[PDB]
């Protein structure tokens, strides 16, 4: 892990499909905005999405942190819009302007909006819930050669066994740290070697688990992917009308402000 | 009568192997309804028995050797229909845990049978209830103890309704708390479904409580006797590389102290009563 | 002359002593060459505590005097290596530790880089591979080519070949046949007799009674009971109120009491049980 | 190979390992030199290029979902990580162990995807010139890839035939 926690339990956070669609529809709705009332509209909806769904404001810093100073430079670069073309002149041409300032503030809100809607996608949903949604969006390509039975299987196992192989590594790490071992001493020719004492155990293990699982899967009567039911499915709850309204209302507001 | 009969079997690993057969002889039979123990030293080849039973492993010849889980004979396309009669609980619960949550692991077997979902809901919730895992139905294998993930491993088996439950090395990694708890549950699950159980190598109550005990050292079957029979085998059992259960060990140490007790005590109750008797 | 924890708490985050998180309080002291069992319900923190010994974790409150060092919440990472030659942890399922392409290179790995020479790293790996009971042709013989049992040996020889003052073992005998545990628990019982403290982390209460000089008990990160196996298993109600298991002989003794045979003293062990069954008739 | 199962579990197994090895960068002292190429080399060598490529794409998906990425999700971002194991697989699949194979396979991965495509996905949505994101890229990609060939070729080569036979 990896994060974040599904609610403890907070209100909403239901039906990853609709919320993931709302996540994808919103980042498309982040684009297609030509006015200051456009950026006003898309700002106070994604905003209203956040604290009506109530999360502590401090949890959003974790997503913004890595991209901050580069994106400041983006917004700093485009706050200077000057001489886009026809001036390869003059002296110091670049200068502060409101046109750039409002451009630079556009890019802050245009960029930061994708780290709001998407952050609440991860925070408010289990990883399997997202995967369940992901495989549903993936479905319509069944018409092509792509069988998706094994694609959904490989995903389901990796998502399942990523936690375990992690915890097995720490155990292996501390194991070699006890009889050995120092991992940080300086060198190129030197400390590439330190990877092996964790890796071979982890790879030996990961082979040992692929053995034990493939055997159990068949002793549970796994013939193949073809045509055997499903236990775990997704519903459509009553709460799912909120994101259809929230998405459909904002549509017209964004339409007016685009044009 | 017997619920499965394995004929003369020679099985090796020929890739990579053949200094030695793993078994080369065997030819044993389990009586229907009976709890049975396959016990031996590692290298007696018992570990490979349970996999040859459901067809995952195969004899060398396929002709002179015959494996039938009674009603059905291994195997060509027979294999899959055999696995409807028999299922196995392996030793490492985390490794074989196939479900996202608890109730997806108990539904996995049903899924493979194309049982439609409305019926799957009622069979799964019933199976996790039978193993005590009701409250934990939606919990995760990562967050479950080592004895809890073998209750889910067994619960996934009750959902496909096996005739034979082979415990292969299950409780290997486990505390003696959970070991008696798991076995006590299988004992219940056994006599409410009228099954045949094949348990492998925990000794103690897993063997001393079984109706039939097969000593597999080494590669071949050493005697066949009941638990009250072969555990008194002492040296011929001890020179095998094995050991003896508590009551057999406690009556042993008592003899050297001058207390001679009848060689049929399979229990604490018989021994407690025998010491209650012998105290006048 | 002891292994002393005062006054040792461990928290997984910022904390204050009111919280029950991790380890809390924990004032105790352990004798020189004793065989100390460490028992408790899963999630008591016996695992966390184990990691404090070699300072894979450092406390957030107290002090630890163990090998002659002193481990304080501010303790840095210098000189960890001279501590871990003296104090060795062996984790549950140490056959995963095997990495090296040869058994003898995998056992040498421990003594080597711990400040052994080459002459005395082979000398020790050869010493402790025969000492842990492998055939000598299994030297070389890449350790992944070995049975589950003999990998456990390689692991053990890997961590014992530099012969630490203290050795800490989480469930070392887990998953081994009944005669295997006897071999293992004797090798440690022999290693103790050589003047070395031995830590044993197990949920099996049978060989705690047989093999241990005194036991520590943890419930929710607090140390509830420190005493010898007898003083620990005396109480019927206190032992059962916490979730804790008698050794078998203690249950058969109490089982004779259900029949009323009046076994003298506290047997705890099959020889002690048979002798007090022989005494109790007479 | 029809009826592939038990090759596919290990496939997910290396999808896992690669997802794990993407978060871990060690690394020397000052220059972090992230891991996770190993997972793509592993997907490359023993699974093959047209297979590993499918894995490296799922290794964004699983990774993006769990740790709350980033990642993709968004489609042209996974193509980079899908492409990675392919090119390692292209000349290492059912192919011998040789020093000519890796140097072509390490430095190239940088240039094609790690340089060009990673540079591209940076400069597309913004006004930052492609040559600005190209500038920063050339440094990092003229230093570290030579550190991979040291660990890529030798560490893989044993594991290539250690577990193969």
């Amino acid at each position: 892990i990896g994060r974040y926690l599904p609610g403890t339990t907070f209100v909403y956070r239901v039906d990853p499909r609709a919320k993931l669609l709302t996540t994808f529809y919103f980042i498309i709705m982040i684009f297609l905005a030509n006015n200051w009332v456009s950026y006003l509209v898309i700002s106070i909806f994604g905003l209203a999405y956040v604290f009506a769904t109530g999360l502590k404001a401090r949890v959003f810093w974790d997503g913004v942190k890595p991209m901050i100073w580069m994106i400041v430079f983006t917004s700093l670069l485009q706050t200077f819009f000057m001489a886009g073309g026809k001036v390869y002149w003059h002296w110091w041409i670049f200068t502060l302007s409101s046109e750039g300032l409002i451009n630079g503030l556009y890019v802050f809100i245009r960029f930061a909006m994708i780290i709001l809607v998407s952050t609440v996608m991860t925070v408010t949903t289990k990883p399997l819930e997202i995967a369940d949604a992901m495989e549903w969006m993936l479905t319509p390509l069944k018409l092509f050669k792509v069988n998706v039975g094994m694609i959904s299987l490989v995903i389901s196992i990796a998502l399942r066994f990523v936690p375990t192989l992690f915890d097995q590594t720490v155990k292996i790490m501390n194991a070699q740290r006890s009889r050995g071992a120092d991992f940080n001493d300086g060198g190129l020719v030197k400390r590439a070697k330190s990877v092996v004492p964790m890796l071979v155990p982890l790879f030996i293990d990961s082979l040992e688990v692929a053995l034990d699982l493939s055997t159990a899967m068949e002793s549970r009567g796994y013939k193949g992917s073809e045509g055997r039911t499903r236990y775990r499915i997704l519903e459509w709850s009553k709460v799912d009308l909120i994101p259809v309204a929230y998405c459909l209302l904002l549509t017209i507001l964004m339409i007016t402000t685009r044009k | 009568g017997s619920d499965n009969i394995i004929s003369f079997d020679h099985v090796t690993f020929t890739y990579p192997d053949s200094p030695r057969p793993a078994l080369s002889d065997l030819s044993f039979a389990i009586e229907r309804g009976s709890w049975t123990a396959l016990i031996g030293h590692n290298g007696s080849g018992k570990s490979t028995v349970s996999k040859l039973i459901n067809g995952l492993l195969a004899p060398d010849d396929l002709d002179k050797s015959s494996i039938t889980v009674d009603g059905v004979k291994l195997g060509a396309d027979t294999v899959w229909e055999v696995r409807e009669k028999v299922g196995i609980v392996f030793q490492n619960p985390d490794n074989q845990f196939v479900g996202a949550t608890v109730s997806d692991d108990v539904a996995f077997g049903l899924e493979n049978r194309a049982v439609p979902r409305p019926e799957m809901l009622k069979i799964v919730a019933q199976a996790v209830a039978d193993v005590g895992m009701a409250d934990y139905a939606d919990s995760e294998p990562s967050n479950l103890s080592g004895g809890q993930k073998q209750r889910v491993a067994i619960a996934g088996i009750l959902a496909v309704k096996p005739q034979v439950i082979i415990l292969d090395e299950s409780t290997s990694m486990l505390d003696p708390e959970g070991k008696e708890q798991i076995l006590d549950l299988v004992r219940k699950i056994k006599e409410d479904n009228n099954l045949t159980v094949i348990s492998i190598t925990h000794d103690l109550e897993e063997a001393a409580g079984a109706d039939q005990v097969l000593v597999l050292d080494d590669g071949q079957l050493l005697d066949q006797g009941k638990p009250e029979e072969i555990f008194p085998k002492v040296e011929m059992l001890k020179r095998i590389g094995l050991d003896i259960p508590f009551v057999y060990r406690l009556k042993q140490l008592l003899k050297e102290r001058g207390i001679v007790l009848p060689d049929e005590i399979d229990d604490d109750e018989k021994l407690v009563q025998s010491l209650w008797q012998l105290n006048s | 002359m002891a292994i002393k924890f005062e006054n040792v708490s461990y928290v997984y985050s910022p904390g204050s002593p009111l919280e029950a998180i991790g380890l809390d309080q924990l004032n105790f002291s352990l004798e020189e060459g004793k065989f100390i069992a460490l028992v408790g319900h899963t999630g008591s923190g016996k695992s966390t505590l184990m990691q404090h010994f070699n300072a894979l974790l450092k406390p957030t409150s107290g002090k630890i005097e163990i090998a002659g060092y002193t481990i304080t919440p501010e303790t840095g990472n210098k000189g960890l290596k001279d501590l871990r030659r003296k104090v060795s942890l062996a984790f549950q399922f140490s056959e995963a530790q095997l990495f090296e392409n040869t058994v003898l290179k995998d056992v040498e790995y421990g003594p080597r880089n711990f400040g052994f020479s080459e002459d005395e790293a082979r000398e020790a790996a050869l010493k402790w591979l025969k000492k842990v009971g492998l055939k000598d042709d299994l030297i070389e013989h890449s350790p992944f080519d070995l049975s589950g049992g003999q990998m456990r040996r390689v692991a053990l020889a890997g961590v014992l070949a530099y012969e630490p003052e203290i050795i800490c073992l989480d469930e070392p005998a887990a998953g081994l046949d009944p005669m295997g545990r006897l071999e293992m628990m004797q090798l440690f019982k022999d290693y103790q007799a050589a003047g070395h403290t031995v830590i044993l982390v197990t949920h099996n209460m049978d060989d705690v009674a047989d093999y241990a000089d005194d036991v520590l008990a943890l419930e929710h990160g607090r140390l509830i009971k420190h005493a010898s196996p007898k003083e620990v298993f005396k109480d019927s109600e206190w032992l059962q109120k916490h979730h804790l298991a008698e050794p078998r002989s203690a249950r058969f003794a109490a089982k004779l009491e259900a029949a009323g045979l009046k076994l003298p003293g506290q047997p705890l062990t099959m020889p002690e049980l048979a002798d007090a069954i022989k005494q109790s008739l007479k | 190979s029809k009826l592939e199962l038990r090759e596919l579990v290990l496939l997910a197994m290396v999808i896992a390992i690669k997802v794990i090895l993407g978060q871990f960068k060690v690394g020397n002292a000052t220059l972090q030199v992230g891991l996770g190429f190993i997972g793509s080399v592993m997907l490359g060598y023993l699974f093959g290029p047209w297979w590993g490529f499918a894995g490296g794409a799922l290794s964004d998906l699983v990774s993006s979902v769990i740790f709350g990425n980033l990642g993709g999700f968004f489609i042209g971002f996974t193509l980079t990580a899908a492409l990675g194991p392919m090119i390692y697989g292209f000349f290492l699949y059912k192919q011998p162990i040789q020093i000519w194979r890796v140097i072509a396979s390490v430095i190239c991965v940088t240039v094609i995807c790690n340089i060009g495509l990673n540079t591209l996905w940076v400069s597309m949505m913004y006004g930052i010139n492609f040559m600005v994101a190209l500038s920063s890229r050339i440094l990092k990609e003229m230093i570290t890839p030579w550190i991979q060939m040291v660990a890529v070729w030798f560490i893989l080569e044993g594991l290539s035939r250690v577990k193969l036979s």
